């Protein structure tokens, strides 16, 4: 084992971990643990204790996979909740797109590393656990090194690994070593034999510090599988995505499927799940069986064809530009591919329809760009140049007139419809000749009964009763009427700041039926000018509707 | 090798704030930087047994090719014990600001408090574990640094405070504010003089900040629209000035007329307006600053590069209001402008009251968090929350 400075551990302030009793086991298990232990004891791993130790964890004996031989496990479950907190190992994991192309790649599985690292002697006592024996006639142990299943084992090991490599990395800056779990991914632009030889240096170096790793003949060769991809040293491809074809589709099956199809929508173009998803409506159980519809049986089939398509990719070249191009693949739905050389993608992805209270394309596009920008700072530490389906004039008009701080990095217009636009724009001044609707709406704070209507110059008017409504719902209702009972050019004066603001923000999507209807009416008109006036004042027209919507 | 023991507010624990992603460029600069401070004993790499963490990044404050390490101890400060303002600072002709952060490297930090100052240098694509450090000296940006250093600070300052007992020197965090009613040449030279004295160790105008007046539109002819908008703005202002009346104007609107119809003002409405303009020719009486209460800085996007703001503690009782503009080159960056604005208003709030204001920013969280760091240039970071500016609130200060 290793000779590296142990890390100083302590129990969460106050707390202390001595207790949880031994789970008396059969005579076959009690001796199948008496054995395995006698082993470790020798290797220097565990140390038969007892001298002064009140703490204790329960040992179990589980049927070792495929073995008539037994295997042990130790419930530190308790010990851990009483163990100080460590610095997270970092759960942000490397994505293929950020890797740099290499000539050779090797993966060193340090695996059996936890038991290779020295534990904080000072803390060992706290590890104690026991082996039962028929007639409680007397086996007490405690670890001397990182324990399989102990809170700090990973964290402390990873840190030991970082230290042990530090020198080697300074010495060979042309070599890239990537840590992750018990794995070491080493890549380089050296010639095959030169590379193989550095690995041996690395392995022996790791072995000098007690960290055993695999031989060049025990090494595992490319491509390597990484969270869905096949990693080759010059490029990557996507592990085949097999969809099963059954006669029995429980709810579970339908979901997992949708689940895989979703993951696939990032990589593959044209995947659909709308109809597989329709199949979950009103389901009563996971084990429930749902017959796939005709359209369901169909997209699934059209999706299998798509999944056959082989998708390859390229790694990162720091000497080239990062370019991100976006497409509106439906309302609120966007597609993106980031590349450096035309058609040679580093990464692609999809952002699903963010269904909120009220936005529009330009706004939606803006968030998409912010998302891809953060993703990029993460992957490459760089922001791509954008090629967006929008005109500098629209963006120009939108921001120049939007109430919120909004922005978009260096970008370029790309004329690839469907484009992102402003489906309508409110006038900035009243309209001459256009009619003038003075709308209003109200509701009780106890009955939720409301009235919504309007009065206009040209005598036209109309009131209406609502039930189970609110002030804001009635106020919006009022504006809808006006857009209906009006010509192609309208002036509307409301007293609702609520209504005003929602509309001022010129939205093209919402989850409110009403709002959507108004949106429609709005797109239709030739000219609309919306105005606001303070609620209850003797303000001509507004005092009039304030009269009708009050019973 | 002395060290005053510093502790966390009772029952509180160290900060475990996550490090946002950094650009390659900012990472590289930070590795250079930290390696230096490591060699000089300023910091030391830490182990996993330390679970605290604070965000750090890099900036370039006003004309610099070389980067500056910036640490966001906001959370650590909010968790650090408390420790213990010459109104003369605000009432000056000119006030200059100075970065004395360097001074702190000189003082060693209570070793037991070091664990909390832990920070991390990220790696692109997570391909490498981040580089972890913790301070051995007093960190810049920490609320405790200025305090524990006050003692030495004042010392080195007496000479200049005795030589020139007419200037005011107030320190906030890593900054030192010096104000004098001198003329620029002598003023800036007397400053350079102070930086000379400081070196043998290691441009604002206050009489210009006030509560801007609300102005009302005046026109040849008035339409129904014009009058409504007018009455709306007034009706709001009635909230700040109860005297403000709209009876006469509203009458001009009695009836459901076209929005564009031209309405002839009455002698009465004209008096009503005449009278309101006057009520508005000054800030509302009885508005005083309360130190036992938080300062609040609200900002609205006016568009075309303009940003109005109001600093206040209680609603409708503005301690100060203003506008910010231009800043050539930022001609197409709302985030740059906003960040500059927030800084400009913080410094200002510091000068005046010697404390930072809690900001209410008209921007989406994501947008601001992505880029604000790209344009920050102070040594401090105020607090903030994001909002959806009322359609009204804007036309009013507009
Ligand atoms: O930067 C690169 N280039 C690269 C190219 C192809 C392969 Cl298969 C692997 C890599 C590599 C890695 C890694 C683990 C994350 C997966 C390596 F460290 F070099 F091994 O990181």
């Amino acid at each position: 084992i290793s000779p590296i400075e142990t890390v100083p551990v302590k129990l969460k302030p106050g707390m202390d971990g001595p207790k949880v009793k031994q789970w008396p086991l059969t005579e076959e298990k009690i001796k199948a643990l008496v054995e395995i232990c006698t082993e470790m004891e020798k290797e220097g791993k565990i140390s038969k204790i007892g001298p002064e130790n009140p703490y204790n964890t329960p040992v179990f004996a589980i049927k070792k996979k495929d073995s008539t031989k037994w295997r042990k496990l130790v419930d530190f479950r308790e010990l851990n909740k009483r163990t100080q907190d460590f610095w997270e190992v970092q759960l942000g994991i490397p994505h293929p797109a950020g890797l740099k192309k290499k000539k050779s790649v090797t993966v060193l599985d340090v695996g059996d590393a936890y038991f290779s690292v020295p534990l904080d002697e000072d803390f060992r006592k706290y590890t104690a656990f026991t082996i039962p024996s028929i007639n409680n006639e007397t086996i007490r142990y405690q670890y001397n090194v990182l324990p399989q299943g102990w809170k700090g084992s990973p964290a402390i090991f990873q840190s030991s690994m970082t230290k042990i490599l530090e020198p080697f990395r300074k010495q060979n800056p042309d070599i890239v070593i990537c840590q992750y779990m018990d794995d070491l991914y080493v890549g380089s632009d050296l010639e095959i034999g030169q590379h193989r030889t550095k690995i041996e240096e690395l392995r022996q170096h790791l072995l000098r510090w007690g960290l055993t790793t695999p031989d060049k003949k025990h090494q595992k060769e490319p491509p390597f599988l990484w969270m869905g991809y096949e990693l080759h040293p010059d490029k990557w491809t996507v592990q085949p995505i097999v969809l099963p074809e059954k006669d029995s589709w429980t709810v579970n099956d339908i979901q997992k499927l949708v689940g895989k199809l979703n993951w696939a929508s990032q990589i593959y173009p044209g995947i659909k799940v709308r109809q597989l998803c329709k199949l979950l409506r009103g389901t009563k159980a996971l084990t429930e069986v749902i017959p796939l519809t005709e359209e369901a049986e169909l997209e699934l089939a059209e999706n299998r064809e798509i999944l056959k398509e082989p998708v390859h990719g390229v790694y990162y070249d720091p000497s080239k530009d990062l370019i991100a191009e976006i497409q509106k693949q439906g309302q609120g739905q966007w597609t993106y591919q980031i590349y450096q050389e035309p058609f040679k993608n580093l990464k692609t992805g999809k952002y699903a329809r963010m269904r909120g209270a009220h936005t529009n394309d330009v706004k939606q596009l803006t968030e998409a760009v912010q998302k891809i920008t953060t993703e990029s700072i993460v992957i490459w530490g760089k922001t791509p140049k954008f090629k967006l389906p929008i005109q500098k004039e629209t963006w120009e008009t939108w921001w120049t007139e939007y109430w919120q701080a909004t922005w978009i990095p260096e970008w370029e217009f790309v004329n690839t419809p469907p484009l992102v636009k402003l489906w309508y724009q409110l006038e900035k001044e009243p309209i001459v000749g256009a009619e003038t609707f003075y709308v209003d709406g109200a509701a009780n704070r106890e009955t939720k009964l409301g009235k919504a209507g309007y009065v206009t110059n040209r005598g036209r008017q109309k009131v209406v009763t609502l039930t189970d409504t609110t002030n804001q719902k009635t106020e919006l209702q009022a504006i809808y009427l006006a857009l209906q009972d009006s010509g192609l050019e309208v002036n509307i004066v409301t007293d609702s700041q609520y209504a005003l603001g929602i509309i001022q923000a010129q939205p093209d999507q919402s989850e409110s039926e009403l709002v959507n209807q108004i949106i429609e009416q709005l797109i239709k008109k030739e000219k609309v000018y919306l105005a606001w006036v303070p609620a209850h004042k003797g303000i001509g027209g507004n005092e009039q509707v304030d009269k009708l919507v009050s019973a | 090798i002395e060290t005053v023991p510093v502790k966390l507010k009772p029952g509180m624990d160290g900060p475990k704030v996550k490090q946002w992603p950094l650009t390659e460029e900012k990472i590289k600069a930070l590795v250079e930087i930290c390696t230096e401070m490591e060699k000089e004993g300023k910091i030391s790499k830490i182990g996993p047994e330390n679970p605290y963490n604070t965000p750090v990044f890099a900036i370039k404050k006003k004309d610099s090719t070389k980067w500056r390490k910036l640490v966001d101890f906001r959370e650590l400060n909010k968790r650090t014990q408390d420790f213990w303002h010459p109104a003369g600072l605000k009432k000056k002709k000119s006030v200059t600001v100075l970065d004395v952060g360097d001074a702190y490297f000189s003082v060693p930090l209570d070793e037991d408090f070091r664990k909390y100052t832990a920070f991390t240098i990220p790696s692109i694509n997570n391909e490498t574990p981040g580089i972890r450090y913790q301070y051995n000296v007093l960190p810049q940006g920490w609320k405790g640094s200025p305090a524990i250093f006050q003692s030495s600070m004042t010392k080195i300052l007496e000479p200049f405070r005795k030589q020139n007992p007419d200037i005011v020197i107030c320190q906030y965090m890593d900054d030192l504010y010096v104000g004098s009613d001198l003329e620029i040449g002598q003023h800036r030279t007397k400053i350079e003089e102070l930086r000379q004295h400081l070196l043998r160790w290691g441009e604002l105008h206050p009489d210009k900040w006030t509560v801007q007046p609300i102005v009302l539109p005046e026109k040849d002819s008035w339409t129904v629209n014009d009058i409504q908008k007018l009455v709306g703005k007034l009706n709001w202002a009635s909230q700040i000035y109860p005297g403000i009346k709209v009876r006469q104007l509203c009458k001009l609107l009695r009836g459901t007329k076209a929005l564009t119809e031209v309405i002839p003002l009455t002698e009465e409405a004209e008096l009503e307006l005449a009278e309101n303009r006057e009520i508005l020719k000054e800030p509302v009486h009885g508005v005083y600053y309360d130190p036992s209460k938080d300062l609040i800085a609200e900002i609205q996007k006016q568009g075309q590069g303009q940003w109005t703001y109001q600093i206040y503690q209680e609603p409708f009782k503005n301690l100060k209001t203003g506008k910010y503009a231009r800043m050539r080159g930022a001609h197409t960056n709302d985030v740059k402008q906003l960040t500059e604005a927030v800084q400009k208003i913080t410094t200002e709030s510091i000068v005046i009251w010697g404390k930072t204001p809690k900001f209410k920013l008209p921007i989406q969280k994501e947008t601001w968090e992505t880029w604000w760091t790209e344009y920050w240039q102070a040594t401090w970071i105020p607090e903030w929350e994001f909002v959806n500016t009322p359609p009204l609130v804007k036309l009013w200060y507009q």
